[PDB]
């Protein structure tokens, strides 16, 4: 099985499994029908900055997404992490297309997880900041149509030569090391993400999406995971 | 190329 | 006018002035009267850590207090500071005794604010980590009967020569540098403030506490702010 | 007087004072003529990133400026700051114009210093780091000509409504809470400081420098400090 | 065979293979045989704190040794590791025993890698902290008889349950995580690393030590590292 | 000198 | 907005 | 649980 918490960047109406009739930002627990949706101001050609932060206090998941000197877009969902994944996990990005397409590149990706457990500061933490992709990043896990070293970005989709988008196209990358995003005697326990995006769409409507999410350390990209499952799930369930 | 090409935003 | 948004420690129960039959942690807003509150398993003599934790996407403040391999306690209250405080603050640590006596000590305190404007990656943050309190602390400022450098500690309140704690008391450490606890054009701004402290008392019921405050700039201790009102108000309204 | 350390950038060779006959970088300990220069292709117009470092097992201060695809300039000193500096001090920058200008205007800066005592991990930190500058920066101390809040950059000197650069200007800034830079019983104190810049000059001929420096507490722009004096020292001896 | 650059804390001086005639600690450069060697005052069965710096402008690597309340050794030297490493290395720990046994355990690591590319602020960074060591650290790479989880520390070599020591013992622990120690188009490369050991000898005669390490991904224990040898080095060329 | 001395707590 | 006022400018 | 075993402990 591939256990998946996605916070998810949808920018195409796929009314058939649940979708609003607008991009949106939402929450996604083990599926691709988002607990929690926000509408989405959505700028093509506009380089956007999202931010996902979670603490165990709350255990209240929440994220913003927005553009510079422009409206941003909230969601927020109250979970237990803990009673939903391993607490062994891995961290990543993942993004398509289909009948439609856009470009999904990331400009930059910063994560930080701090566990601090059930005694004198026994802190553990971990922090990776990406703000230049080299062509040969030996600290990312690169599946599918992922590349990175176009002028420095992580490039998730197919994008052609010439520079325009693909369509049925699917892409991610995880940290290689694992994540130990909780235990049982933490006192507290948090993590706060960080990217930047840059979505731009030469056709009418622009699809499927980009989507921060955190799996097990073996995960991988199910059949058909393409178009409008973001290559995070395997059906629309 | 492609700057804001998209829905109902104040000015350009 | 003061204006406080403080996570107490409170260590006696004054039902007198609206508080639970048991020692406690709470949040207060512009008040000694918390908003929400919750029972703490205080254990006198024993080293306890404290986290206090607030993002602007979900304007929730939380705290959880524990104790080495015990239970924790834990409290959250949705509020929104923007509408509470001015976006140019400063941070403390606050503390006193009364009829009853304890001894505030700090033995280590560090803090982290960062602000994320609505533009690329202009985001700006502020961290300091004490974990051993010179004698003469330069960017610290204490007011009352604070002190630091027994044994590398902060003692809040007033500490006998021989050891043991002091009656009427009230103590206070803040931060030199002001701190732009949010402004109106960020996408997400938080923070989050961890300290580890020991309380010990001599006699039958300790009082009066320790707090984590936030407040205006030239904020400065309230008269006769001593004992139940944990030198952070002038009433106990 | 004040004790002053700097790493200058500058852009203009000022031979009767000792300046290198051409643009240069140099380490300065307590007197404008460098203890150390290096030739420097001081790029007109571009944005430029400066990095200084320091660690008290080498106690050796090194800086690097440099353009993006352009070539970097490196220099480095031995110096234990123990003997040239008070255990108490503040940081922050310097920059001025004479006959000639240039705008001296900063796009951000950060800073970090920590100190590892003598009784492990009894490790305290400061950390701030600016992208954006407000009008009203409470946590900055402004001298002389320096502004905020223009761009969200600060202009350590004079520059009209056209934007162009004034000549006979000095301007400082330095942060509001003291740095403790270093204590008898360390094991290793260090700390690292960033900045990017952008000095233009519309009448070709740039002057006099900016500089990072670190001095007492209570340090003030000197008598006559402009121009070749970098707002730094009262005389050129 | 591996490149391998170390920072050891030599407990048993072998003076058959250049060794000073007491405890010390060295820098290798792919030679058991250090370049540079400091004495040490080892106190056994005290706990100490080791900092391991280095930066590309300078281009020394450093490192300080101390015991609270006592002395510090340090030892420094000059070697640009563009020549000496791949840009893409691994990091961890080794130690041994031989004839002559002592424990070496771990009790907290942390490291910090920063990269700042000539296109300014173009910085990635990593950085992990542990204080806390779990049975099953899916985050760290154990090889030969190193061991986690006891006690929440990290065992580099063979300990009984009576706690005592093993003679002939090898073990290593490396970050799960590759790490892009330099880049050509690099205006400043640096990394800072601390770990607090101890090293207890019930046998009175310790033997044979700890060092921090970097070297080619792969990196695995050579046939008879054990000993003198401290896992690093297939012979004492 | 005081350890955990307070209410109701597994063990001592 | 400004080319080489004086300070060799490697490049452009 | 251990003193001084060989190597120079500067103290106790
Ligand atoms: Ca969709
Ligand atoms: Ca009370
Ligand atoms: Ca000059
Ligand atoms: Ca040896
Ligand atoms: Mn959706
Ligand atoms: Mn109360
Ligand atoms: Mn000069
Ligand atoms: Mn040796």
């Amino acid at each position: 099985a591939d256990t998946i918490v996605a916070v998810e960047l949808d920018t195409y109406p796929n009314t058939d499994i649940g979708d609003p009739s607008y991009p949106h930002i939402g929450i996604d627990i083990k599926s691709v029908r988002s607990k929690k949706t926000a509408k989405w101001n959505m700028q093509n050609g506009k380089v956007g900055t999202a931010h996902i932060i979670y603490n165990s206090v709350d255990k209240r998941l929440s994220a913003v997404v927005s553009y510079p000197n422009a409206d941003s877009a909230t969601v927020s969902y109250d979970v237990d992490l803990d009673n939903v994944l391993p607490e062994w996990v891995r961290v990543g990005l993942s993004a398509s297309t289909g009948l439609y397409k856009e470009t999904n590149t990331i400009l930059s990706w910063s994560f930080t997880s701090k566990l601090k457990s059930n005694s004198t500061h026994e802190t553990n933490a971990l922090h990776f900041m990406f703000n230049q992709f080299s062509k040969d990043q030996k600290d990312l896990i690169l599946q599918g149509d992922a590349t990175t070293g176009t002028d420095g970005n992580l490039e998730l989709t197919r994008v052609s030569s010439n520079g325009s988008p693909q369509g049925s196209s699917v892409g991610r990358a995880l940290f290689y090391a694992p994540v130990h995003i909780w235990e049982s005697s933490a006192v507290v326990a948090s993590f706060e993400a960080t990217f930047t995006f840059l979505i731009k769409s030469p056709d009418s409507h622009p699809a499927d999406g980009i989507a921060f999410f955190i799996s097990n350390i073996d995960s991988s990209i199910p059949s058909g995971s393409t178009g409008r499952l973001l290559g995070l799930f395997p059906d629309a369930n | 190329d492609v700057f804001y090409p998209y829905p109902y935003a104040s000015g350009s």
